[PDB]
């Protein structure tokens, strides 16, 4: 029975047999729905967010909701595969990262593999979808799953860095230690969140400054800081 | 009815939905002047030819429900069509 997580995931866990049961239920239910239609991305890249770098080693922990239903997941956050258009959300973030830090240049691609690999945590709360059906495995148990990395990642961290883009990540502050870690917010990145009104609950995502809060906090905690040019 | 389908039927252009955002009704409502009964996709597309996100957004799923149509200008403007 393959949990698909990394050894030194599973090593940072320390999932009990009921977590390691859980988990392998999930995997099982969508093995399950694979032999019933298309579901994304495939097994072997489900899980490709937690094999850029050690878990030990995240400084940055970015959510997105669910992956792409159109053939364009890659198993990470925002992040499309070769050959796919930079999707309306990421063509935002790359407009933050372009407004913010006077050496980045919106790269012609979608692929965050470099970000990753410094211990950028892109991590969809759900991490399959069925093909064309965006919230389809929505209520699979993938959210205990993510939860659980969230708030074990808020906990055996010293220091970590959380951007919880639009509402609905939002709720996901309730998993982390607001103390020891900085949790960015604003709204998502999504295009129609720009026209939003002036008194709107959260700051627009373009001007959010969160790469360079990010950054920030990382050099006032004496860690390694994110060079996010892609 | 397909999400590609609603957004040809609507405004003639071939374009595939790139993402699908979920967002809460309050949210929501600061950008449409409505609000939604419960949450909403947002299943957005770039049309290059004109520079512009096409939006449609949806009720979530399984019923993806038509709700409103966006338009975003090249300029940040916003043409709103509700559905």
């Amino acid at each position: 029975e393959n949990l698909l997580l990394p050894d030194l995931w599973l090593d940072f866990l320390q999932l009990s047999p009921i977590f390691q049961r859980k988990l392998a239920a999930v995997i099982a239910c969508v093995r399950r729905l694979r032999t019933q239609a298309t579901v994304y991305p495939e097994e072997d890249m489900c899980m490709a967010w937690a094999r850029f770098c050690d878990p030990s080693d995240i400084k940055v922990v970015i959510l997105g909701q669910d992956p792409y239903h159109g053939g364009q997941a890659n198993g990470l956050a925002f992040s499309v595969a070769y050959g796919f258009p930079v999707p309306p959300s990421l063509r935002n973030i790359y407009a933050e990262l372009h407004r913010s830090l006077p050496e980045f240049s919106p790269p012609d691609h979608g692929c965050l593999d470099a970000w990753a690999s410094q211990g950028v945590l892109l991590l969809n709360t759900i991490l399959t979808v069925q093909k064309g059906k965006p919230g389809s495995h929505a209520d699979i148990g993938w959210a205990w799953f993510t939860d659980h990395v969230i708030s074990l990642l808020s906990e055996r961290l010293k220091a970590c860095v959380f951007m919880l883009w639009g509402a609905k990540a939002g709720d996901k502050a309730s998993l982390i230690n607001s103390k020891k870690h900085l949790v960015l917010t604003s709204q998502h990145p999504s295009p129609l969140a720009q026209n939003s009104t002036r008194k709107s609950a959260q700051q627009k995502f373009l001007g959010n400054n969160h790469f360079v809060l990010a950054n920030n906090f990382l050099r006032e905690k004496g860690l390694g800081e994110i060079d996010w040019r892609l | 009815t397909n999400l590609s389908d609603i957004i040809e039927k609507e405004t003639g252009k071939q374009l595939v939905i790139q993402e699908s955002i979920l967002m809460l009704p309050e949210e929501v409502e600061e950008v449409i002047g409505n609000k939604p009964e419960s949450d909403i996709l947002v299943h957005t597309a770039y049309d290059e030819s004109t520079d512009e996100n096409v939006m449609l957004l949806t009720s979530d799923a399984p019923e993806y429900k038509p709700w409103a149509l966006v338009i975003q200008d090249s300029n940040g403007e916003n043409k709103i069509k509700m559905l």
